[PDB]
């Protein structure tokens, strides 16, 4: 969270699996693996996304014949509202990572795309 | 779990870490730097060279120069521009006919995953023919020496003096190829895949490293000058990383999004 | 070892089939300490 | 310190302000033995109803003045859906038990800025009838939105307006003037309470076991424990903070015992 | 002696005529590992769905010829809701999650009196299609009911019915003639099967453990299993028994493991 | 001898059971699967790339779609499509010239044999040539993986993007053959000769698995574009199964009676 | 063994020749099984 030390707010961060419509409601995605960051000190979240697959290896590019996307959303919900003292910035700003995690291992080289240099 | 990103150091966390989960299995070793430049891949389509040669003269090169392009190929995974080393990788969009079409090259398999700085490594050079039934030779000089180029006459036909020497001029059998592994022989300690000092040379240039290189190779046909054919051969230079160390992480290049 | 499976018999010696370094005289450790 | 994370199941829970977990009555709630009025064997907790319910409640304005409760019912808002409050897989197993002992955890976030003043007084206040307009029938989720704050009238201080049996055409009507379900709104706080000061915290944290007249209650009808948030000093600040801080809950129950299984529950 | 009655949960069911309870393929086929491609905890059994789901199945008539099939997909029968078969408190888990591994306990019972001749071939038949219409679309309730018994075809035998992707315009369609999901009749007695004669027995007893292609499959679309009742011999007898034996059967699934929560399946 | 055949397990007798005699020798092993299977068969014969490649796309494929048939040749058993996976096999008996004519196939040997419902085993692939003096080579990319199509300017000369990659390109020498073993690298544990349930793919069809295949390989000419030959050429894709494994038994194909 | 004569020698390793399964942590029985 990159805004001011004086906010205040928390935001829900629902991954869901693939179901097959994306869940838009906080409702809908309360239900899902979720986890609420309240803003205080510490100005940093990590929500590490479980691997939920049937596949002990998961493709690494869908570029296939598409549907509603495995493995599912990502989701960034703000929860209450980020409340302000009088005279600070409106609309801060919610800076995104992504590392990989502990046991993230990938596998099969393949030709890389030569579109970088074009 | 709460975290400071500011710190610089963020520890890779696993499922375990906020919900209640497993650490699943590690799948397999295939992100090793030994083992991921470990294979072949094309370079530079060269020419085959039919006489002796004119090595191409150090920019500016002006007009009129009668010089031999496009045959020598300087193994190097950065970009290069008329077998000299470059920092820009330029391709021709709509080549039209005023001036000679500089041969450029460049290693795409390597930049994508080059997100490093520094990479050393042996080179193992598969020189495959793109003719039928083509019995070529493959010459080669090392990091810091120039190409011999003149021709000594025996028996009265032009003997090019890039038949012999003391460097590998491996000769193909015919309708074979040549493979040959390299050392290490630059007088940097490693490879600059990015580099930011300024070669003190012909006219200083930022970002242009004068010894990042294994060597140039070129083809060459067994035959004399006299016996000199009509028709461009070319000839396709495949290269292999073997035994690479690689240092300083640094970035990857920047994928559009149109 | 590298991309290597000959783990039986290496015909070149050491010197000739690799290139080692002259002399001067797992565990995936992080690229940076937080001190 | 006050940074307590309360993970369950798949669900976890943050707070910055934690001013501890009022448990309620005994060392540990959680801690319960099956009932002894059934002669089967029941239903008890599984990792997909030990998790947290995040439910909204409606915001506190300065409109609202001293005293203003507004009840959340348990499970009574499981059921009902009050608050946007789905109560999951445990609606989906609540609805097909007939007898059901359980013990809630709750907690009440609303987040007041330094500049802001007001305290709410969060309390677990068990068997009452404050969701129940004084004519029966439970409040629905219309109702609920038609007053936003139940103003604490003579006639919740007396316990006038709590519900009553049609005496019918033969008695003559007699004039109600009091009923034991009452508030006596100075003495919430010798229930399971703590309150959620403007300038201390942002979120309570109370935690009662069951209690009720039977060793195991029924599910539809039972109210055994009321989250009853009441507003000691009403909010105030100056023009330029945010208005109308919302207030949530979060109702986790723990350790359930569900006994007499049947098909869903059909009026 | 030949009475076993095989009690599971809060329901159990008698035979007087009972064969044997065929286990398939190992010992036991009840003892199952988790999966192996989930890296979260599985939903296993609890004692709400370790229980028999009896539904009927259509009548066996004189009129019905030889070899003439009648499928049952294991869990596709608990979600279409195929023959009465309600899956109570196991189809309201299977919708909420993602992948489901587990292996089914069968048991069909035909009542024949000793004077009816006739034998079903119930067996349980991995990995078929048997349920879907020759063009893709799977059998709905009514056209379970306009057909009562599905004929084998030349189109069973040589598998030509089976399920294909439209080519589209660009490629010339080909005539197709076999795929590899097609029923030789023949051979179906090399599936776990019992054999449900009019003289022997009146209820088969099969009992299959978790196969598929994955240590863990789908849960709306996974057919690893297919309920299989074939008629070897026809039904007979003279005028004045009870015609028409109706058919029912018994699922029960041994040891699942749900994986992968998620709200209930909206299409 | 009595029995009870509605038990579902008959005990499997011998001669001296009933009568007087006595239990003959065992004479061979040649019913294990691991043996039975590990033996070269034809798989499909498909034509030789001359040029970049376009991958046949996904069904419903509509009309005016330039793209290139018969050239991939998906590895399965299995009944395939348009070097897609497919359900049903079907064979065209009058051909006529309306539309593409889409290159099937099959295992004929495996499926007369086929009584089991999954299977998993290595995959050796020998790829024979179908012409006199045919210097051609075998491309190949995993199950999961998809085809590079388009090509890169060497030297004035459109060399494909299939020339190199991550994935083995043998080369054929010429009058040679291509022969190397591909281990087993689906997704899923096994491959199901018979599979029931639904592909939650591009609209979904029962009983069609998704990763059941060893891959795909496809034939081209190490020549670029602008060598193009007039005349179609082919190659025959053999395969053989090293290190069979079976599970679940199941029924073989019905042979008719007319 | 398989169909598979060189009992000798395996240039290869095991793990580039075959394909061996990672870890998840004569007499021929039958079937079916009746109990």
């Amino acid at each position: 969270f990159c805004g001011p030390m004086m906010a205040r707010g928390k935001f829900l961060l629902s991954y869901s699996p693939p179901n097959g419509t994306q869940p838009q409601t906080l409702s809908e995605a309360m239900q899902c693996t979720y986890s609420i960051w309240d803003i205080g000190l510490n100005s940093s979240w990590t929500f590490v996304i479980p691997y939920i697959s049937p596949s002990d290896y998961r493709e690494t590019r869908a570029i296939t014949n598409s549907v509603y996307s495995a493995d599912g959303w990502f989701s960034l919900h703000k929860l209450t509202k980020i409340t302000l003292p009088p005279d600070c910035p409106q609309s801060p700003c919610i800076l995104f990572f992504a590392s990989a995690g502990e046991d993230y291992t990938l596998r099969l080289p393949v030709d890389c795309n030569p579109s970088y240099v074009f | 779990s709460t975290d400071n990103a500011e710190t610089g150091v963020i520890e890779a966390g696993n499922t375990d870490t906020d919900f209640s989960g497993e650490l699943a299995a590690p799948g397999s070793n295939h992100t090793n730097v030994k083992f991921l430049f470990d294979r072949s891949r094309l370079l530079n389509v060269i020419k085959v060279l039919e006489k002796d040669a004119v090595f191409p003269r150090p920019f500016p090169t002006a007009t009129g120069t009668q010089q031999d392009d496009g045959y020598f190929c300087l193994l190097t995974p950065r970009p290069t521009v008329a077998s000299r080393p470059a920092t820009r990788f330029g391709l021709y969009v709509s080549p039209s006919d005023s001036g000679v079409l500089a041969n450029t090259s460049l290693d795409f398999n390597f930049y994508s995953l080059a997100c490093f700085t520094y990479f050393r490594s042996d080179l193992e050079v598969t020189v495959v023919s793109l003719e039928p039934d083509l019995e070529f030779a493959v010459g080669w000089f090392p990091s810091g020496s120039e190409y011999q180029a003149s021709s000594f006459v025996y028996d009265q036909l032009h003997v090019p003096y890039h038949f012999t020497g003391r460097t590998p001029r491996a000769f193909a059998s015919k309708g074979g190829k040549v493979s040959f592994v390299l050392p290490w022989n630059s007088v940097s300690s490693v490879l600059p895949v990015r580099w930011g000092g300024a070669s003190k040379l012909s006219s200083a240039t930022r970002g242009l490293p004068a010894h990042a290189d294994w060597g140039t190779i070129y083809a060459f046909i067994p035959r004399p000058n006299e016996k000199k054919s009509t028709a461009v051969k070319h000839v396709a230079v495949y290269i292999r990383y073997k035994n690479a160390r690689a240092w300083c992480p640094s970035m990857l290049p920047f994928r559009s999004y149109k | 070892r590298g991309n290597n499976g000959n783990m039986t018999f290496n015909y070149y010696a050491n010197t000739y089939q690799n290139s080692v370094d002259f002399s001067t005289s797992g565990i995936l450790n992080p690229l940076g300490y937080l001190k | 310190d006050r940074v307590t994370t309360q993970t369950a199941g798949n669900t976890a829970i943050n707070t910055q302000s934690s001013l501890g977990v009022l448990c309620a009555y005994v060392e540990d709630p959680t801690k319960s033995d099956p009932p002894s009025s059934s002669t089967d064997q029941p239903t008890t907790t599984f990792t997909a109803i030990d998790r947290w319910y995040t439910g909204r409640l409606n915001s506190w304005t300065k409109a609202v003045k001293t005293f203003s409760f507004q009840a959340v019912p348990l499970p009574g808002a499981f059921l009902s859906r009050q608050g946007g409050l789905n109560g999951g897989a445990f609606t989906a197993t609540l609805h097909r038990h007939f007898l059901m002992k359980c013990g809630w955890q709750v907690q009440v976030q609303c987040n007041l800025t330094q500049f802001h003043q007001g305290a709410l007084l969060v309390a677990m206040v068990p068997e009452t009838t404050l969701d129940v307009k004084p004519d029966g029938k439970a409040k629905s989720l219309q109702e609920l939105n038609e007053e936003q704050w139940v103003e604490m009238s003579d006639d919740y201080r007396t316990g006038k307006n709590m519900p009553f049996q049609s005496l019918g055409t033969y008695y003559r009507p007699p004039n109600w003037t009091w009923g034991p379900n009452f508030i006596n709104p100075y003495q919430v706080t010798v229930f399971p309470h703590q309150i959620l000061n403007a300038r201390t915290s942002t979120s309570v944290d109370i935690n009662v076991p069951y209690i009720g007249e039977t060793p195991t209650q029924s599910s539809e009808t039972q109210n055994s424990w009321t989250l009853l948030v009441m507003v000691l000093v009403p909010l105030d600040y100056k023009e330029g903070a945010t208005t109308d801080p919302e207030i949530t809950f979060s109702v986790r129950p723990t350790s359930p015992y569900f006994n007499g299984l049947r098909n869903r529950y059909t009026t």
